[PDB]
């Protein structure tokens, strides 16, 4: 039983 | 309720080619139905698609850690998770379920709808043929296409224009990788 | 030349705070993550006794998510999302055939936003027995489909109508289907 892995979200220009 | 909606959507798509071979991972950034910024591992950076998205774009394009994540996720993410998940998707085979019926009961010498039901079927790809006391015809097919049900099934109906006539027989001849020999159903009329 | 796509495909919406997430093999589920419970939902059982997956991260993708979405509604000077009506389909999964199980699938499809109301009508009466429904799956062009399930038994006596509800409609969409002789 392998696990899937994710790729994180990343906050936009605030700015 | 008619208040405004504002919606978000985050894409990762792992596109695959000749198995693991090549790989391109595309990251999508969609503000309600537009696309303003996205990362193509063949690019190696953001690239603002709307200029909605150009300060996205610019201020991840700063980020050289997040670059050098983002340009190995072909490896440890992408490649990764087909090695997971190969064995019951990649490789899934579900054999289709094959009837073939007059759409309509009409009597012999009127047009009539010759419909091949090939249902409950893995993966997609399928061929299905007609053939009119052995000989394949190729004109006058209607078809709905390939149907996805949601269900990891697929199902297709492929109709023929036919006069009948008494003693023709039509068969419809399946192929589809989860078999080794081709699916064959008679219809006589 | 393709021959397989997986897709993370993520969403948040506002002022309705629905989030989703969500994992596609060639348009078809793998899982999604339950919110609410905040766990893995496998679309087929056996996916589950193959493959793990911590909803952890996706939970915390989602927050991310929703940051995001508030920081791009101000950024593009709180324009809204416009309403794409959902095109409806009901079909049976195999041919039907009077007394044999089967299945029909109401497709709601190429629509947005994200939010359905959907009811199965027997002879006019709501169904629920029986039915599902999948999660909000994602479309090349970000719009999305969804599909339902009533699995039945095939009649002369009996109409059936899948409702639909969406802003996008002025008026509740009714798709009907029959058995007929």
């Amino acid at each position: 039983k392998s696990a899937f892995y994710i790729l994180p979200s990343i906050i936009s220009n605030e700015k | 309720d008619t208040r405004p909606r504002f919606l978000w959507q985050l894409k990762f798509e792992c596109h695959f080619f000749n198995g693991t071979e090549r790989v391109r991972l595309l990251e999508r950034c969609i503000y309600n139905q537009e696309e303003s910024v996205r990362f193509d591992s063949d690019v190696g950076e953001y690239r603002a698609v709307t200029e909605l998205g150009r300060p996205d774009a610019e201020y991840w394009n700063s980020q050289k850690d997040l670059l050098e994540q983002r340009r190995a996720a072909v490896d440890t993410y992408c490649r990764h998770n087909y090695g997971v998940g190969e064995s019951f998707t990649v490789q899934r085979r579900v054999e289709p379920k094959v009837t073939v019926y007059p759409s309509k009961t009409q009597p012999l010498q009127h047009h009539n709808l010759l419909v091949c039901s090939v249902s409950g079927f893995y993966p997609g790809s399928i061929e299905v043929r007609w053939f009119r006391n052995g000989q394949e015809e190729k004109a006058g097919v209607v078809s709905t296409g390939l149907i996805q049900n949601g269900d990891w099934t697929f199902q297709t109906l492929v109709m023929l224009e036919t006069v009948p006539r008494s003693g023709e027989v039509y068969t419809c001849q399946v192929e589809h990788p989860s078999v080794t020999s081709p699916l064959t159903v008679e219809w006589r009329a | 030349k393709e021959e397989h796509v997986i897709i993370q495909a993520e969403f948040y919406l506002n002022p309705d705070q629905s989030g989703e997430f969500m994992f596609d093999f060639d348009g078809d589920e793998i899982f999604h993550v339950d919110m609410a419970k905040k766990e893995t939902v496998w679309r087929l059982e056996e996916f589950g006794r193959f493959a793990s997956f911590e909803a952890q991260g996706a939970l915390a993708n989602i927050a991310v998510d929703k940051a995001n979405l508030e920081i791009m509604t101000k950024r593009s000077n709180y324009t809204p999302i416009t309403n794409v009506p959902p095109e409806v389909t009901v079909l049976t999964n195999s041919p039907v055939e009077l007394r044999e199980p089967n299945v029909l699938i109401c497709f709601i499809d190429k629509f947005t936003p994200p939010v359905v109301n959907v009811t199965w009508l027997r002879n006019g009466k709501p169904v629920t027995t029986g039915v599902s429904e999948t999660v909000f799956l994602p479309r090349e062009d970000h719009l999305f489909r969804k599909f339902h399930y009533l699995p039945f038994l095939p009649s002369t006596e009996d109409v059936y109508d899948c409702r639909v509800e969406h802003w996008g409609l002025d008026e509740p969409l009714l798709k009907h289907w029959e058995f007929d002789a």
